């Protein structure tokens, strides 16, 4: 619980930590898929200048790369949810829930 | 073997590693680890009860005794009265010793160890016109219990 | 799957938990007189607990106790403690009102 109660908070300041342990794992999975498809698309981009690979193969390779790039952002926002940020600035009340408690 | 096939191979390997990590923490949830340390209570359910993920009713309760919060209420009229007395009339400023003075238990007996105050709620309730202020207290030998009626004395100017 | 209402209940009648209650002010004055003033000296048989039923008759066997609820209730203002009693002939039923008899030094 990373704040003193009754103190002013700025917007975007981290308040808690919700023990991710799942979003970290799927972030690792999305990072692995992005790290594969990124160098795949980079090699196809290098080959497409000399016409060794067709334009359709570069097209759907870049499509799969951007798809994995979207999936890793979908994991990164779930990582950003596990540190709940203050959506506005102002005073905060006391914490109605405390450490060690399960939230859904 | 080319580098792209090796990249696909260890990418699939890392994805399966993440999947077995998911299954491992789902196995770890089957042994309900205590999230914090402290004194535990009476178990609400016993062996043989069916429980689901994220149910509302708990099965047991752990809690920490030292230190201990106290939450005391104050009518807002007295609050604005002392606030207008701080900046008008005669002198009213306590100073550095305005942390806290002692607590009185439900039997009227005094408490030996003085505590400290920190403000934690500025939202006056509409039902009684009162605000809730908060203080901490050391509890070395557990003579205080959570949830008892007490009268906290505190300082002003 | 996962409905709230049950279909049947299974119970173990041996042993029997006996959850009794006492007000927090009585515990406070007992803790004050236990240290200040004369020493109550709870001793060895502080674990011993015997109960009576609602008809007034004494239960023949004898059981011990252990503390299991350190927090005082908000509504009642009382602290509850627990005891274990052997019930070999199912003479005690879950939900019976009984009077435990403690030993405060």
């Amino acid at each position: 619980r990373l704040f003193k109660e009754g103190s002013d908070v700025k917007a975007g300041q981290q308040l808690y930590q919700i023990d991710p342990a799942t979003y970290e794992a799927d972030y690792q999975s999305a990072q692995a898929n992005l790290a594969s498809t990124q160098e795949q698309a980079q090699r196809y981009k290098l080959l497409v200048a000399d016409q060794a690979v067709s334009k359709q193969q570069y097209a759907d390779a870049n499509a799969a790369y951007l798809q994995s790039k979207a999936a890793v952002e979908q994991a990164r926002i779930n990582l950003r949810y596990t540190k709940v940020l203050s959506p506005i600035s102002g005073r905060i009340g006391r914490s109605a829930v405390t450490e060690g408690a399960l939230v859904t | 073997v080319s580098k792209q096939q090796y990249a696909d191979a260890n990418a699939a390997y890392l994805q399966s590693k993440a999947a077995v990590e998911q299954a491992r923490i789902n196995l770890r949830y089957t042994k309900v680890l205590s999230p914090i340390s402290g004194r535990i209570g009476r178990s609400a359910v016993t062996e043989g009860a069916l429980v689901t993920n994220g149910q509302a009713n708990a099965m047991a309760t752990v809690q920490q005794l030292d230190p201990i919060y106290v939450d005391v209420t104050q009518p807002s009229t007295a609050l604005l009265r002392l606030r207008r007395e701080l900046a008008s009339g005669q002198l009213e400023r306590a100073g550095d010793n305005a942390a806290k003075v002692s607590l009185k238990l439900e039997d009227g007996s005094q408490y030996p160890l003085e505590g400290r105050l920190e403000f934690s709620e500025v939202s006056v309730d509409e039902g009684t016109g009162s605000v809730t202020i908060r203080a901490v207290f050391p509890n070395p030998n557990n003579e205080l219990l959570p949830g008892m009626f007490v009268h906290a004395q505190l300082q002003e100017g």
